[PDB]
């Protein structure tokens, strides 16, 4: 039984700057760090505590002091961003997510709302789609309103990655209702709350308008 | 060299049993312990057990005792994993891994390609493509690839000509066990009047290819 | 706590009696269900002969699970292993008092449950020292070939197998 405590879980960094991940092991043993690029098989980075693995840039350096282990990455290349797990014997740690975040000027979203197509309604369901498009930074809040009734649970956000061209995020929340529920209420609104907007922008459409 | 080739991804349903393989090429098969590790979505790697091919001694993790069974075939240098009585909580990617040195097993330098196993009570369905009409600066429109299983689907616009301002969001797992996907694009409004736009969807797991014309309401 | 009958398969002849000196075990890996450390009989695996050499078992004695004709550890059970906290490295238990296994020639070999269970408890006590504050438990092998699953020894030049289910089930 090994109790591996890994921190800090989430890391948002721009390419270049240093990224320090760390674990804390109960028992004493040889510890390794693994890299999982998203969509690939994990990669052995460090083993035996700080011994760099085979074909790993000198930019990866592990340090150990007592029960605390670090993993220090410097000059974050494009391919380094992923998730890193520390291992001691057969046990791993919670892990940490190393996300790339290109810093830039705070833009704003282009909220667009799409009612459910008449074909979808004929099929029996209805799916309304709000679209916060090309904004920065990531953190944004979409609140679905229906007849001035706050909706939590029905929505389902989904965000794209850092747009390599302009370093901006896009988002599309999909609220789903049954045709019965859809045909019951009227004004369907999507409230956005990003810091780029001075105040929440409430793009909405009244059912049966154009 | 240290080459570990695994079988392809399988789709199972709650209750079924699965068997996946892993052929080891590039080293003395029996001289190294061979482990099975599974990565689940958002759960830390879980070690399932190891197997020493010289003698076939298995060591299964205490949680999985009863469900898991690890065999081997020295004639063909193939290690087999069998997991019985599956659950929705077994959706994961399974790996056979080998240590750097055969004197210490827990320095996994060599990993298999990975074999994903989806355990949902939801047979395959082809998507339904619905149009996200612009409805009237710049205007935007898109497609909604809804109620499809399993991942993935490919969305292209105008057969690949239009690619500026396109966003193919990640799919979402709906409460019904099927996935939903939105792919949108931003265009000049005047062009929207004269220019025409199509989204082409290909759901290879079910041989469902669709081309939806997105027209203003 | 009576005599145990072990169904050895190839009908071991009646003149095959040996004196058990030590054991070969393997600690189950992974999170410990219900705060219990499980140990199962091993064949030695990577460092099999290493253990036998440290217990003075001659080169003529090739056995699994149960180590035979070795030298007993004076004073107390000796626990050896290239590494204990590594569940891939096998464990090497040397007994302080032997347990004779006597084969009757009738398709069984016998081991006195009174003397055997006395050793088992001594071994569990010593294992409780290295793995403290966890119930120590024995169980039969969870997989492998019949040479690993059973206590496989050789007698008169013939290799035999002995289902040790009765010995490792606490
Ligand atoms: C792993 O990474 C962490 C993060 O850098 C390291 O912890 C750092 O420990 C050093 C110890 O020298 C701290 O620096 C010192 O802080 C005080 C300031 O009053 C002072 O005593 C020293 O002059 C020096 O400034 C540092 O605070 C601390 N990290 C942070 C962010 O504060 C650690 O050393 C690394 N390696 C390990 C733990 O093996
Ligand atoms: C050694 O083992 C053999 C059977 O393998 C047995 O006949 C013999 O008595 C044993 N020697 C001693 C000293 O117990
Ligand atoms: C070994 O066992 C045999 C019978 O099993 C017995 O006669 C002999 O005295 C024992 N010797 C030792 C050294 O244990
Ligand atoms: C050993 O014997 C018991 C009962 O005699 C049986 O349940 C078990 O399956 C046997 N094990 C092997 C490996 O034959
Ligand atoms: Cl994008
Ligand atoms: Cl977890
Ligand atoms: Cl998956
Ligand atoms: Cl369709
Ligand atoms: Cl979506
Ligand atoms: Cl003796
Ligand atoms: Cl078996
Ligand atoms: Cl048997
Ligand atoms: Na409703």
């Amino acid at each position: 039984e090994i109790v591996l405590t890994q921190s800090p879980g989430t890391l948002s960094l721009s390419p270049g700057e240093t990224a320090i991940i760390s674990c804390r092991t109960s028992q004493y043993g040889s510890l390794a760090w693994y890299q999982q690029r998203p969509g690939q098989a994990p990669r052995l980075v460090i083993y035996s505590g700080s011994t760099r693995a085979a074909g790993i840039p000198d930019r990866f350096s592990g340090s150990r002091w007592g029960p605390d282990y670090n993993l220090t990455i410097s000059n974050l290349e494009s391919g380094d961003f992923g998730v890193y797990y520390c291992q001691q014997y057969e046990f791993f740690g919670q892990g940490t997510k190393v996300q790339v975040d290109i810093k830039r000027t705070v833009a704003a979203p282009s909220v667009f709302i799409f009612p459910p197509s008449d074909e979808q309604l004929k099929s029996g369901t209805a799916s309304v789609v709000c679209l916060l498009n090309n904004f920065y930074p990531r953190e944004a809040k979409v609140q679905w309103k229906v007849d001035n009734a706050l909706q939590s649970g029905n929505s389902q956000e989904s965000v794209t990655e850092q747009d390599s061209k302009d370093s901006t995020y896009s988002l599309s929340s999909t609220l789903t209702l049954s045709k019965a529920d859809y045909e019951k209420h009227k004004v369907y609104a999507c409230e956005v709350t990003h810091q780029g907007l001075s105040s929440p922008v409430t793009k909405s459409f009244n059912r049966g308008e154009c | 060299q240290v080459q570990l080739v695994q079988s392809g991804g399988q789709m199972k349903k709650p209750g079924e049993s699965m068997r996946i393989s892993c052929r080891a090429s590039g080293y003395e098969f029996i001289d190294c312990t061979l482990n099975w590790i599974r990565l689940a979505p958002g759960k830390r790697p879980e070690w399932m057990g190891w197997l020493k091919p010289r003698g076939g001694a298995v060591n299964y993790a205490r949680p999985l005792q009863g469900r898991v069974t690890m065999t081997r075939d020295v004639y063909s240098d193939t290690a087999f994993l069998e997991l019985r009585s599956l659950t929705v909580d077994d959706t994961a990617v399974y790996f056979c891994t080998r240590g750097k040195n055969c004197d210490y097993n827990w320095d996994f330098e060599h990993w298999g390609r990975g074999t994903p196993v989806i355990v949902s009570s939801a047979s395959t369905k082809g998507p339904s493509v619905f149009p996200l009409a612009p409805s009237s600066g710049t205007a935007a429109l898109g497609c909604l690839v809804k109620d499809y299983f399993p991942e993935p689907v490919t969305v292209s616009w105008n057969s690949g000509a239009l690619t500026s301002g396109v966003h193919t969001f990640p799919a979402v797992l709906q409460s019904s066990g099927l996935y939903s996907l939105s792919s949108v694009v931003t265009v000049p409004s005047s062009s929207l009047g004269t220019q025409t736009y199509i989204c082409n969807v290909n759901h290879k797991p079910s041989n469902t290819k669709v081309d939806k014309r997105v027209e203003p309401k | 706590n009576a005599t145990i009958m072990l169904p050895c398969r190839p009908a071991p002849p009646p003149h095959c009696k040996s004196n058990i000196t030590g054991l070969l075990l393997l600690r189950d890996g992974g999170d410990t269900i219900n705060n219990t450390e499980i140990f199962r009989p091993s064949g030695g695996d990577e460092d099999a002969q290493w253990c036998m050499e440290r217990l003075g078992i001659p080169s003529s004695v090739v056995s699994t699970q149960l180590l035979l004709n070795g030298s007993l550890a004076e004073e107390e059970i000796v626990i050896r292993s290239k590494d204990l906290s590594d569940n891939a490295k096998t464990i090497c238990v040397q007994l302080q008092k032997s347990v004779e296994i006597v084969c009757t020639g009738a398709g069984y070999c016998q081991i006195s449950g009174r003397n055997w269970s006395e050793a088992v408890n001594q071994v569990k006590k010593k294992l409780k020292e290295h793995f403290p504050h966890k119930n120590i438990s024995f169980q039969s092998s969870s997989g492998g070939d019949l040479e690993i699953t059973t206590h496989s020894f050789n007698c008169g030049g013939e290799f035999f197998y002995c289902n040790t289910s009765g010995l490792f089930q606490d």
